[PDB]
């Protein structure tokens, strides 16, 4: 990932979003 | 709680100090607080904005911000009451939590 | 706490993909 | 990279002016105000634009207030507009119209 895309993902988790609920919503 | 209420002189006296302590200032000729932020690069800057944005959603209160690469100038004030309210203080504190956990 | 991605968290994910990022490379990086 | 010539401005700015971009009166840059449904949409827009800004390594001068997003584009390295400003502007229009 580019530097920025990492930030967006990081912040996206730190917002109180479990990778699970994320991967689920994804795909 | 209805609509926001502009902070009373008592509230301002007990909530503003901690924020000025770390760089926030009241704008002249307008009831609002502001602070300039600087980061390593745009990426960091926008990561910061993104985190702040997510909290802004949870609070339903949004900042007046200007961004140029790695700089982010933020102005907070509540439109409903034409001035500072709990909301501004709330959001500002969260912004400090984030702008500090990135050093 | 809703568990349902917020209106904004969806935008961030959407835009994150439309930036030319396959869900795969994403889920991978996500662990 | 480099500052656009009168010839380039003449062939690249028209399409942007057609959809609202304007040159600042007193500084070599283009500007345009955007308005959306809500902050969420507004920030989704800024996020997409941000990702492209990274790929171009060129960034906008933008101000946001809830659903509003005012953008100003210019290139500091050459004191004025450049292929990067036009490039970024075009992408911004693709996303905005996509709204």
């Amino acid at each position: 990932l580019s530097q920025l895309q990492t930030e967006l993902l990081a912040a996206l988790l730190e917002s109180g979003l479990s990778k699970e609920a994320l991967i689920q919503a994804l795909g | 709680a209805g609509k926001a209420h502009r902070l009373s002189a008592e509230e301002r006296d007990q909530l503003l100090p901690n924020l000025r302590a770390v760089g926030w200032n009241e704008l002249e000729g307008r009831d609002a607080i502001f602070k300039q932020f600087h980061f390593k690069d745009f990426n960091r800057a926008f990561g910061f904005m993104t985190r702040v944005a997510l909290q802004a959603e949870k609070l339903d209160h949004h900042p007046e911000w200007f961004n140029v690469y790695n700089k982010v100038h933020i102005t907070l004030s509540t439109h409903e009451c034409a001035g500072l309210s709990e909301r501004d203080i709330n959001l500002a504190s969260f912004i400090e939590q984030v702008a500090v956990s990135m050093t």
